[PDB]
RNA sequence: ACGUACGACCAUACCCAGUGGAAAGCACGGCAUCCCGUCCGCUCUGCCCUAGUUAAGCCACUGAGGGCCCGGUUAGUAGUUGGGUCGGGACCAGCGAAUCCCGGGUGUUGUACGU
RNA sequence: GUCCUAAGGGGGGCUCAUGGAGAACAGAAAUCUCCAGUAGAACAAAAGGGUAAAAGUCCCCUUGAUUUUGAUUUUUGU
RNA sequence: AGCGAAUGAUUAGGGACUCGGGGGCGCCUUCAUCCAUUCUCUGUAAGAAGCCCUUGUUACU
């Protein structure tokens, strides 16, 4: 019985919604700093 | 007849069977008559519902049950439930009483089919009934209707 | 399974009672031509020394 | 032992009449309770359905009424007037605590009223010693201890002392 | 001849919290008030800690920690007599002005004592402070919540008068009307007048007046170091006003407490002086060998 | 875990996601609990909310695993000192690690089993040995 | 070190008896006008800190007290995992308890203000 | 054919079953008072688990016993 | 899951009994009715995707 895989990066989908409707604005925000 | 069968059948010496036969036919006469009883009795005969006899316990139940539909006034608080303390509360039961009969002044649902036309006169515009306006058997079914939705609304 | 009935008497009867009916039972057999009515269901079960001497006293 | 804050005193005084019956008669055992205190009574009903008592639960068949200060110390006097000043051995609890019972209330002094009849009482007077409020309070409720607390025979000496009675 | 207390009732027994065998902590309440929501994490959660002593108030910033709960800020109620309050340090009047007092020296730890400054006025109207125009922008006011303790919160309390004093002193502590000693629950609106008197501390000085006029004997029995110390029914308002001032201009005064002063080695030496030691093994032996002595000649 | 008052400080840790934490269900309070199975099992916080946190576990089905979340009370879960002798170490290791570059000589970075014992020299001077047959004498009297 | 307030472990802290308590702090206490609640100012609430008292609470000490807790032993014993072309349980390689008994104890500690 | 398939929420106050000792009628059993009382009561599992300033009981207001959307467990939809 | 002093018995001696039933001459009775009595308590961790410092983004706090 192998241990299953995973992903360095897991999918925020049972996690808080108003924790994830923060985070996505803060990503989005990040990410036109780096475009900057 | 009431205090007597109380007496002799619903007792600390009494069989739960003899307790059983005794709570159901008190129930029965009270379902017949409700005015028959004491506040203080019907409190003590309520009580019994927590015997740990099956049949005493649905007996008095029964009774307990009954006199919520009939006079939540004499149950007790605890026992009143949901519906009996909203309607306590907002005013809507009525003590009953020996010789009251109804007096309806009005048809029941008239005031519903009124707003009912009243609704319908209204959407017209955008696109005393009883007195003038002659009785459909269409409109009496629609008025039966919001009758009955009134009342799953008030049960509600 | 353990029960408390298991050490209680099944069948009990009086003294008169018993009596009156081993003499009743008794003249019904006295009768050939008299025969029970649900005799299954009857209490039936109710109505149905010099040599050791001489050797305890003498071996 | 002398110390002034161990001397005995009444804590409260408890009238009770137990009918055994509903309506007037208690209603009007009431009013002589009510009139004999100066308070309004409390009413008592029935926890369980005795037959051979001719009761029912939830029956109202007693009343009773508590009263503290100098009018207990008062009505407590006017009781043992009544009973002559005298009390029997057993009446004294071994908590520290003692009462006694009469039959007639028009003995305390109030008249008799055709309407009303007569009723006994029985009179239960509670003693205790300052620092009950240890026991009593809601914040850091604690104990009495075994040297405060009262004993049957200060109970009795304190009613000779006070009252000149006699327990025998 | 039943024995409820053997040993299987000891043995079977499970003992309460000690703070509740003392009757002191009403955890149920407590975790409700020391409970943070943990999408907040280490966002520490005030409590306004009151209790009334028989002859003091007690007034306190408390946190609460894993190991231990931490004290922000204390304002007794016997340290108002350096701010002139020096008579009835229990009363409703007092009770506020220590609640102005700790809203104050709070404030002043916190830092926010010019950003957030109450009603410099009391009135006694219910207000609750919010947030102040900063040149940065809008900061929220620091918020506290009431622990009473044991004590029942009827209408009148002076764990309301604390209450009132950090809300007039900048502490933004949630809370209603209705259990201040001017609400009608028939009208359901608060007197602000009668709020006012009890601020002011006016019913006291008419209970002096009212026992001037009618009971000498009473008045002379109760207010003795009123009568003594020489200060009126009609002097108590502007005592409780310049003490409020005096409290908004220095709150962190120090009080010489007029009992016998030394220091905390001298107080150990005296504590250990007066001490009653537990006895040794050796001694605790010998004694048990003289019972074994006294058991064996009797 | 006696009956009566909950302690309090199981209020007062704080949860943050990725902690490693164990499933201790706490039998006087009802509201909140997992399953019979998943109770005594460790996982990863994966989800923080006001009052509980979610769990990330892995099940075992047949012949394979499945990953399982599940919101379990602050109540019913504890700190797990799992990853403590990682998290002791690897800040002992790192600080032991800087001194060691600082100084010259290099340390043993890695962590050794039980290694056999040196030799040693032990004195019979007032530890004389004692003759023991394979039955004691006070035992065969 | 001793108190007070809020506390953490939650009987080494509980229950039953006695003995003592400098300083302050506690507590009992005194009064029912106002706020408030009661059959009863008992509880609660308001006012007093003056008087009285350590009587009770509280603290400390004592007990071949009940209980509770912690060590030795019990015991490398019971039990358990593998081996033999071992006997009709014992050896080999290992892991490894708790009772019963013998004793000890009878609370540590954080923050803040004081004595 | 009649009857039963169970009133929830918030806040506050108080302890239950039972035992001992006492009070005219009153006693085995009516009401009242004190002390003891780790739950031996009650909560709709008759000897399961859990609850004592409560999850029990009483009092005051109330129907979160309401709409809407995903996630998880028991395991395509439920 | 089932059992349960929430059980299983005893009732001779005491009553109430009377139309309960029945008999004899409205009256007594003979059974019988009951009541009064009593007995029985295996999960997780052992790193380079990890650790630390600095720095932003947010409508969350």
């Amino acid at each position: 019985i192998k241990k299953p895989k995973t992903q360095r990066y897991p999918s925020l989908k049972g996690t808080d919604p108003k924790f994830r409707r923060n985070h996505r604005h803060a990503l989005h925000g990040t990410a036109k700093a780096l475009k900057e | 007849l009431v205090v007597k069968i109380a007496n002799e059948f619903v007792s600390e010496a009494s069989a739960a069977e003899v307790a059983a036969a005794g709570l159901n036919a008190i129930r029965e006469v009270a379902m017949r008559q409700p005015l028959c009883m004491s506040e203080t009795l019907l409190q003590d005969l309520v009580l019994y519902q927590k015997s740990k006899d099956k049949g005493v316990m649905m007996a008095a139940k029964g009774l307990q049950s009954l006199y919520r539909e009939v006079y939540p006034e004499m149950l007790q608080k605890k026992f009143r439930g949901k519906e009996a303390t909203m309607g306590l509360r907002a005013g809507e039961i009525k003590p009953l009483k020996f010789g009251e009969e109804e007096a309806a002044e009005d048809i029941e649902g008239i005031e519903l089919l009124e707003k009912y036309k009243e609704e319908q006169k209204k959407k017209k515009v955008e696109q005393k009934l009883a007195t003038t306006t002659i009785l459909t058997p269409a409109d009496l079914a629609k008025l039966k209707e919001l009758r009955q939705q009134a009342k799953l609304d008030k049960m509600l | 399974e353990p029960n408390r009935k298991w050490f209680t008497n099944t069948r009990v009867i009086s003294q008169d009672t018993l009596q009156s009916f081993r003499e009743a039972m008794a003249e019904k057999q006295k009768d050939p031509y008299t025969v029970l009515l649900k005799s299954n269901k009857l209490p039936m079960s109710l109505i149905r020394h010099q040599a050791k001497m001489t050797i305890e006293r003498e071996p | 032992a002398q110390n002034p804050m161990r001397e005995l005193r009444i804590q409260k005084l408890v009238l009770n009449i137990s009918v055994g019956e509903s309506g007037d008669r208690l209603t009007r055992a009431a009013k002589v309770l009510e009139q004999l205190s100066g308070q309004t009574p409390v009413y008592s009903k029935a926890r369980y359905t005795v037959r051979q008592f001719g009761i029912r639960r939830n029956e109202k068949i007693a009343v009773h009424v508590t009263v503290r200060g100098p009018k207990a110390e008062e009505i407590l006097e006017r009781g043992l007037k009544v009973k002559e000043y005298e009390l029997r051995r057993r009446n004294f609890s071994e908590t520290g605590n003692f009462g006694f019972g009469i039959s007639e209330h028009i003995d305390l002094g109030i008249k008799y009223d055709p309407s009303i009849g007569i009723y006994g009482m029985d009179f239960y007077c509670c003693m205790t010693r300052p620092g009950e409020r240890v026991a009593k309070r809601r914040r850091c409720k604690s104990r009495i201890g075994a040297s405060h607390r009262i004993t049957r025979e200060e109970t009795i000496r304190w009613f000779k002392q006070r009252f000149d009675g006699i327990v025998r | 001849h039943k024995l409820v207390k053997n040993s299987a009732y000891y043995s079977r027994f499970q003992t309460k919290f000690k703070r509740r065998r003392q009757g002191k902590t009403d955890y149920y309440a407590r975790k409700r008030l020391i409970t943070q929501a943990k999408n907040k994490y280490n966002a520490p959660k005030y409590r306004l800690v009151v209790r009334f002593t028989n002859r003091d108030i007690i007034t306190q910033m408390v946190t609460s920690e894993i190991n231990g709960d931490k004290i922000f800020a204390a304002a007794y109620s016997h340290e108002l007599r350096a701010y002139g309050i020096n008579h009835g340090l229990t009363n409703w009047a007092a009770a506020y002005a220590t609640g102005l007092l700790l809203a104050r020296r709070v404030l002043a730890k916190l830092g926010l004592d010019k950003t957030f400054t109450g009603v410099e006025e009391p009135n006694g109207e219910y207000t609750l402070t919010e947030a102040a125009e900063t040149e940065d922008g809008e900061r929220r006011p620091f918020k506290a919540i009431l622990d009473v303790g044991l004590a029942r919160t009827s209408t009148g309390a002076r764990v309301f008068g604390v209450m009132k004093g950090a809300s007039d002193g900048g502490i933004f502590i949630p809370h209603s009307e209705n259990r201040f000693p001017g609400y009608d629950i028939e009208t359901e609106e608060l007197d602000t007048e009668v709020l006012k008197k009890y601020i002011y501390g006016g019913h006291v000085a008419e209970y002096m007046e009212t026992l001037a006029d009618d009971d000498e004997e009473r008045y002379k029995s109760q207010f003795v170091k009123y009568i003594e110390d020489d200060v009126e029914a009609d002097s108590l308002e502007e005592l409780y006003a310049e003490a409020h001032k005096q409290i908004r201009a220095d709150p962190f005064r120090k009080y010489v407490s007029d009992a016998p002063k030394k220091s905390k080695e001298e107080w150990k030496a005296e504590s250990l002086k007066y001490k009653k030691a537990k006895l040794s093994r050796e001694e605790r032996k010998a004694r048990v060998e003289a019972k074994i002595k006294q058991l064996l000649a009797e | 875990r006696k009956h009566g008052q909950i302690p309090l400080s199981t209020y007062l840790r704080t949860y943050r996601v990725g902690d490693i934490v164990d499933i201790k269900v706490n039998g006087a309070v009802q509201k909140g609990m997992p399953h019979k199975f998943y109770h005594g099992k460790t996982g990863v916080v994966y989800n923080v909310t006001k009052s509980a946190v979610g769990v990330i576990v892995y099940k075992r089905v047949k012949h394979r695993y499945i990953e399982k979340r599940i919101n379990v009370r602050i109540e019913h879960v504890k700190p797990s000192r799992s990853r403590e002798d990682f998290l002791r170490r690897v800040k002992e290791n790192a600080e032991l690690k800087k001194k060691a570059k600082a100084e010259g000589v290099p340390v043993q970075l890695k962590r050794q089993p039980a290694m056999p014992r040196e030799a040693h020299t032990v004195s019979i001077a007032d530890n004389k040995p004692v003759t023991l047959a394979p039955v004691a004498y006070e035992t065969t009297i």
